[PDB]
RNA sequence: ACUGAACUCCUCACACCCAAUUGGACCAAUCUAUCACCCUAUAGAAGAACUAAUGUUAGUAUAAGUAACAUGAAAACAUUCU
């Protein structure tokens, strides 16, 4: 007989266990707010060739943004909700080309996780995260596991790859999935309006692999590349990414610095391990803007 | 065929040749009808040849039953409990002398397939091959890419 | 028609000795000409083939299929004749050792198709066979570990012979 | 069904009309529905002559000997399930009352020597003789299962049995056979049984409650 | 030797079972009415000193075997594997009843006795472990206690975490063995025959025999281990699902010898908890 | 693809599904307890609680009289909706109906369900109780609460 | 389109005996504490709900007797009372459905 | 140089690899004559032998538990509603 946590509790204990476990969740999250008052791993400066951490954010939704040339740039909002570094493995024990950080996002109930996973976060000192994503990273960027990661890890002007699971569309047919033209409506056309036509040729007595057929469209990891950060909102930990992000609203995206060969040496001015508000040097404003971004509160712009 | 039929190894009963040879055939059981053309050459075998056969090997005890049978049989029973029942139905006297002598000569092993044509129980005398025959040892028992 | 399964509750054994373990009872009960098919009865018959009778009654009170109620009738009837006729002291102390289902004598009806052509429907009947055995249910077979596979592979390596020679 | 009246009322409701047909052959019974006068344990010489005028050679001073030999031999036929002998030894009113429930189970009843001289008790009387006999014996039972495992009484230990065995005779070819066996309400209970019994209470419909 | 203590004590336990069963009047048969809320009014016409309440459950269903844990035999708590005595009325008591007070108490006592069964077979051969008692600790206190006296060598000893983890591994190993609890209502004299080599349990049986108008003392057994208790117990070791030996404390008025009290907490197969709720019940059971 | 489509398509159209929910809602305003298949039960639960929320607008509100005139196919139930059901529930703001599952229908094996209105004269359903507070685990957690009240 | 050959019983047994076609052993099943008939979790006990259904059936029959004809739904709340029970001080101004049996142990 | 056949040798045994066709030796079961008598013998006869005719009749498979099929709703099963 499989059980669950709400099963054997009376009405007296259910709000007690809800409020109590939620209170240890908020206390364990708020205990990580002093990473530099702990003993962190030593902070190295940036080097040409080094890679750093990403984030895991929520896709809040979209909103328009206008540059000082008076142009709409549609902007996705990505809220960084309780992102943390979970484990560091070097390239020795990873046996890849590069080191790796497991980084997790969006705290989730402790009653819906496997006991091995709850031993992992019980050792770590955190409530369990929904997603763990793994970042290839060099030895220069290696923060202690358990350190909070904020939105000012990225700065405006930076170009960013964002990956996610796209919106699942289920078993879709040929025209919606692969964009095939289908058949005419009238002029005969008995039972073909949305069907694939031929598949292969008669001499090939089989169908080639990778043939476009109906099947489950969506619900897979894709990555959008080279997306400019226009604005970060420090108080609510929002990234204002250009354009469109894969995935539905309130989905968790994996936000890392862009791999594009035109944007591979602009980390000279970015905070290289991560941004530390514990470091207390020149505390950031409410909201960081790119040079082009027409701020609200600025007067109505003139092109003269 | 051989995959539908069982098989066995070539053996004897109690090391049948080593010390002495023991006749492996205990009992013959003839059942021969008095009036009937099926057991005619059986009757002529009892009148002529079963007495001289019974004297040529006294370790076999023979039971001629002489009941109204409709097919005559001979039932050879062997020292190991094996019982081979073969029919002497409409067979001449010479063919029953070769048949009964065939049952006398053999043993109570099965007439299923024999796998090997031979049976040593001590096949190797100079010591069987293992992969370290025909390999010289090295000094201090060292293996390749071993320094000390 | 053969009806050999009703006879199997009639086999009387000679009385035992003091130096002999207690024999578990065996209870053969079946129903004939159930209007249901023989391979929709295979899933319900297969479901309960090692469970105890209280567990099987629990699994058949809550299954949506038609045969579950009929098999629960057979199991309740065999529990009652288990206690009365067959000297089984505890009702709970019974497991289903065999639960099969043969086919019954079916009927043949005419199914009309789209032209003068037609087909031959069968009104499908089945049976349902049960041997209950007194005792705790046997434990499920544990899956063999890497110790068992390792000993089996090494036992095959120890088994082998130089072949096609002396 | 449960009785004749339910089959007759379902014969009227179903419409199956069974006309009562008359046949010249009736059933030649050889028994009685029980006892003519039930002897109650803690003058009937007219019935003795009512036996001697049909039988003409009958001695009661020799009868409880034969009553023993009719008794024990009949129970010996339970050791072997010799029903062919039993219908010569026992009546038809007694034969299901002693052979039905013993089906599919081996009994190993065994007599050992009596404790009292068995004796006649009363005699009553188309004509059905009837002799009740008092016996006080020592018997051993061992009733097994289909599976040959003991469920009533050890085989070795003898028990002492009170027996009010009622005999009946058809009075041209019949003999004395065990008709019934009076069990009195003052008698002690029998042996206890090796196993335990659950006895269910009232099976409740949902609208019903238990009181 | 402790192996000799198992041989001699278990043989005295078997002499008490032999002189306990051989006074039966050759299978006398007493009936017991199932007084309960459900399946009401079924008499069990059962054997006198052979049948248990578990046999009544085996007449009803496998559900009443697996789920039911104590039996109110005429208003008193009774073990499911205790032999009955006379005509009576049986309730069956589970953990999920409306007022499961005696079931919680019997689970408490059973877990303490399993704990002492782990402690006495925990140490190496050169350390004398000497179990005194289990105090009747309420369930709200969060942990069943078991007072233990050790040797003077370990007067300055305190176990690590992995010692307690080895105690839990031995206790879960004792759960996996699936051992029933043999029970015997014995007079005081044979209980003093069994526990004559432990002065604390001699005084404990002297406490229990004088409490009653008879000299009657309950005795229990798991497997090769005999212990005294105050009330009934669980039917089996298989019911304890979660089990942890949480901590060890030392008592404060220890002038003669350390009465070193061990702490445990456990939940059945029926009242399981989640991993986080169970870790918090471990954080509470170390006091 | 039906992301965010929140209405069960039923019946033989949108019109006939609103007549199905209108007949079920009429039957539950009348009898105050209904066995029905489960999807129709929770669809009609969504309509039933809003129907009381129009019941609280008052007898005199002509919009709510048009609504209750639509949704109640029997006309006697409209004084029951404005004088019985709406004063019964004026204390609370939501949670008017309760739903439980029946064992499945013996005809076709459909997922059945009951919704009743809370607080009526009918024999109350065998509601699923929590485990009582005196069980072993609830007393361990009661001990944990009695400690963590003593930490202030 | 027609099958080119006939599927065999070894292939068919591999199809219709895999665990995707077999019936799952379910573990939702409990014992109802009020009745002891084994119920299922998340679903009411059929025996206890059959009690409630039969009593609501007799109550609605007496409702149908005391109203009389269709379209007689009262503007008045209802109270079911059993034999040997006074209508409450709270039941003033409510219609009364007198029953014939006793108050159940489970009606309150 | 070795490998390499159903060729050839070797130990024993030999009537024992072609279509259509043709020659010959035997022979299952059945019945008849006469023996026989847990199933046979010598003859005589004949509706005298089926892995194949989109063969016929019956059984049961496969396709397949598939295609298809069927009950408006609540309720006191009085009734009402759509
Ligand atoms: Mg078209
Ligand atoms: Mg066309
Ligand atoms: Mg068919
Ligand atoms: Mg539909
Ligand atoms: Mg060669
Ligand atoms: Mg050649
Ligand atoms: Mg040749
Ligand atoms: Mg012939
Ligand atoms: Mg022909
Ligand atoms: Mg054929
Ligand atoms: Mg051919
Ligand atoms: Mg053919
Ligand atoms: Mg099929
Ligand atoms: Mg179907
Ligand atoms: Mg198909
Ligand atoms: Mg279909
Ligand atoms: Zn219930």
């Amino acid at each position: 007989s499989g059980t669950w946590w709400d099963e054997h509790l009376s009405e007296e204990n259910v709000p007690f266990i809800k409020q109590l476990v939620s209170d240890e969740d908020k206390a364990q999250l708020a205990s990580k707010l002093c990473p530099l008052k702990d003993e962190p791993w030593p902070i190295h400066p940036w080097e040409p060739g080094s890679f750093r951490v990403g984030l895991i954010a929520l896709k809040l939704g979209m909103m328009p943004l206008w540059t000082k040339d008076g142009q709409k740039h549609v902007v996705t909002l990505l809220q960084v909700q309780d992102c943390h570094v979970l484990k560091y493995t070097s390239k020795e024990n990873c046996n890849g080309k590069m080191a790796t950080l497991s980084v997790g996002g969006k705290t989730v109930s402790r009653f819906r996780k496997a006991t091995s996973i709850l031993e992992f976060y019980r050792e770590l000192g955190l409530p369990p995260k929904q997603t763990v994503k793994i970042f290839n990273i060099t030895d220069n960027a290696a923060i202690k596991p358990g350190t909070p990661l904020y939105a000012a890890h990225f700065r405006p002007g930076q170009y960013v790859d964002v990956t996610a699971k796209t919106i699942g569309k289920g078993f879709q047919g040929v025209m919606k999935r692969w964009g095939f033209k289908g058949q005419p409506a009238t002029h005969g056309q008995t039972k073909t309006h949305r069907r694939p036509g031929a598949v292969a040729t008669g001499d090939i007595g089989r169908v080639w692999p990778g043939t476009k057929m109906p099947g489950k469209m969506g619900n897979i990891y894709r990555t959008e590349y080279g997306l400019k950060v226009w604005r970060i909102n420090t108080k609510h930990n929002i990234i204002y990414v250009n354009g469109s992000v894969p995935g539905h609203k309130n989905c968790l995206v994996k936000v890392k610095d862009s791999k594009l060969p035109a944007y591979k040496d602009l980390g000279k001015n970015l905070p290289f391990p991560t941004y530390f508000p514990d470091g207390d040097e020149e505390e950031l404003p409410e909201d960081l803007y790119d040079e082009n971004v027409c701020q609200p509160g600025a007067p109505s712009i003139t092109f003269a | 065929t051989a995959r539908g039929t069982p098989s066995r190894f070539l053996a004897s009963v109690l090391h049948n040749g080593l010390g002495r040879y023991v006749q492996q055939l205990q009992r013959l059981s003839f059942s021969v009808s008095r009036d009937g053309a099926s057991s005619r050459g059986a009757r002529e075998f009892v009148e002529r040849e079963v007495i001289d056969f019974a004297r040529r090997n006294p370790g076999v005890v023979i039971y001629v039953n002489s009941r109204p049978c409709c097919v005559p049989r001979v039932v050879a029973e062997y020292l190991n409990g094996a019982v081979r029942e073969e029919s002497i139905h409409c067979k001449s006297v010479e063919e029953i002398s070769t048949l009964v002598q065939k049952l006398a000569d053999q043993s109570g092993l099965d007439v299923i397939r024999i796998r090997k044509p031979f049976h040593t129980d001590n096949p190797s005398i100079q010591g069987q091959w293992h992969p370290f025959t025909n390999k010289p040892t090295t000094f201090r028992g060292l293996r390749p890419r071993e320094v000390q | 028609i053969s009806r050999k399964w009703e006879k199997k509750n009639k086999i009387v054994y000679p009385p035992q000795l003091p130096g002999e373990p207690r024999r578990p009872a065996e209870i053969y009960h079946c129903r004939r000409q159930i209007k249901y098919s023989k391979d929709k009865m295979w899933y319900l018959a297969k479901l309960i083939r090692g469970m105890s009778i209280d567990q099987a009654l629990a699994q058949l009170e809550f299954n949506d299929k038609k045969g579950a109620k009929i098999i629960k009738e057979v199991l309740l009837e065999a529990q009652d004749m288990a206690v009365r006729d067959h000297n089984v002291e505890f009702r709970s102390n019974l497991y289903i050792a065999e639960s099969t289902s043969g086919r019954g004598q079916c009927l043949k009806r005419i199914r009309y198709h789209g032209r003068g052509r037609f087909g031959i429907m069968e009104k499908v009947y089945c049976h349902y066979f049960v041997k209950l055995v007194e005792g705790p249910p046997p434990p499920p077979e544990p899956p063999k570990t890497a110790v068992a596979h390792a000993k089996e592979y090494i036992q095959q390596l120890r088994s082998r012979t130089i072949v096609h020679t002396l | 069904f449960k009785t004749e009246k339910e089959f007759m009322q379902h014969a009227r409701k179903a419409g199956l009309v069974i006309p009562p047909e008359k046949s010249d052959r009736s059933i030649h019974l050889a028994c009685t529905a029980g006892i003519f006068d039930a002897y109650v344990p803690p003058a009937s010489q007219v019935s003795i002559r009512r036996i001697k005028d049909y039988d003409a050679n009958f001695k009661i001073k020799d009868f409880p000997e034969k009553a023993k030999d009719i008794f024990i031999e009949a129970h010996l036929c339970l050791n072997n399930s010799d029903h062919d002998r039993l219908h010569t030894l026992v009546t038809e009113h007694c034969f299901p009352d002693m052979t039905w429930d013993i089906k599919y189970k081996t009994v190993r009843w065994s007599f050992v020597e009596s404790l009292e001289p068995s004796h006649v008790v009363q005699v009553r009387c188309n004509v059905y003789g009837q002799i009740t006999v008092r016996m006080h014996t020592r018997q051993t039972l061992a009733i097994y299962d289909r599976f040959g495992r003991l469920m009533y009484g050890q085989e070795d230990v003898p028990k002492d049995v009170l027996e009010y065995v009622v005999f009946e005779k058809q009075l041209p070819y019949g003999s004395w056979r065990m008709h019934t066996k009076i069990v009195p309400p003052w008698a002690p209970p029998k042996q206890p049984i090796l196993k335990t019994v659950m006895i269910p209470g009232p099976q409740l419909k949902p609208e019903e409650e238990y009181e | 030797s402790p192996t000799e203590l198992t041989e001699m004590r278990n043989d005295l336990f078997n002499k008490e079972k032999a002189r306990q069963l051989s006074l039966t009047p050759r299978t006398e048969k007493i009936e017991v009415k199932h007084v309960g809320k459900t399946d009401p009014g079924t008499v069990f016409v059962m054997n006198k000193n052979i049948s248990t309440p578990y046999s009544c459950a085996m007449h009803l269903s496998e559900w009443y075997c697996r789920k039911s844990i104590l039996a109110l035999v005429d208003g008193q708590p009774w073990d499911m594997y205790k032999p009955l005595t006379k005509s009576c009325e049986i309730k069956f008591l589970t953990f999920k009843d409306c007022d499961p007070g005696e079931v919680n108490k019997a689970y408490w006592r059973s877990c303490a006795m399993m704990m002492g069964c782990v402690i006495e077979r925990a140490f190496k051969d050169e350390y004398m472990v000497n179990l005194v008692r289990a105090p009747e600790v309420p369930v709200i206190s969060g942990a069943f206690c078991y007072d233990v006296v050790l040797d003077s060598k370990l007067d300055e000893w305190m176990p690590t975490k992995e010692n307690l983890r080895s105690f839990t591994k031995d206790a879960h190993a004792l759960i996996y063995k699936d051992l029933p609890f043999e029970t015997l209502e014995v007079e005081a004299k044979v209980a003093l025959e069994i526990f004559q080599h432990s002065k604390y349990k001699v005084d404990f049986i002297e406490e229990k025999a004088s409490q009653n108008p008879e000299r009657i003392v309950k005795l229990h057994r798991i497997g090769d281990f005999i212990d005294v208790s105050e009330g009934p117990l669980i039917p089996r070791t298989s019911i304890c699902f979660q089990y942890e030996v949480s901590a060890v404390h030392n008592l404060q008025p220890t002038q003669p010898s350390l009465i070193r009290r061990f702490q445990g907490v456990s939940l059945p197969v029926h009242l399981r908890a989640h991993f986080t709720i169970w870790d918090k019940l471990l954080e509470r059971s170390r006091k | 693809i039906s992301h965010g489509r929140v209405f069960r398509r039923m019946g033989l159209g949108p019109e006939s599904r609103i007549h199905l929910l209108r007949n079920l809602l009429t039957g539950l305003v009348r009898h105050e307890r209904i066995e029905a298949p489960w999807a129709r039960v929770d669809e009609m639960r969504g309509y039933a609680e809003k129907l009381i929320d129009y019941g609280k607008l008052g007898d005199t509100n002509e919009r709510a009289m048009r609504m209750a005139d639509f949704w109640l196919t029997e006309k006697d139930l409209i004084p029951k909706l404005f004088q019985v059901l709406a004063p019964r529930y004026k204390d609370q703001t939501g949670g008017y109906t309760r739903m439980l599952q029946i064992p499945n229908r013996s005809l076709d094996r459909a997922k059945m369900a009951v919704i009743e209105y809370k607080g009526n004269c009918l024999p109350p359903l065998p509601l699923p109780r929590r485990d009582s507070h005196l069980t072993l685990l609830n007393q361990l957690l009661q001990g944990l609460r009695q400690d963590l009240r003593q930490s202030q | 389109a027609a099958p080119k050959n006939r599927r065999t019983i070894e292939v068919n047994r591999c199809r219709r005996r895999n665990p995707q076609k077999l019936i799952k052993v379910k573990n939702n099943i409990d014992v109802c504490p009020e009745c002891g008939h084994l119920k299922q979790k998340h679903v009411l006990c059929a025996y206890c709900y059959e009690k409630v259904c039969k009593e609501t059936a007799e109550i609605r029959r007496q409702i149908g007797k005391q109203e009389g004809g269709p379209f007689k739904a009262p503007t008045i709340e209802t109270v079911v009372l059993y034999t040997g029970e006074t209508p409450s001080e709270q039941d003033q101004g409510k219609r009364i459905i007198e029953r014939d049996r006793k108050r159940p142990s489970w009606f309150t």
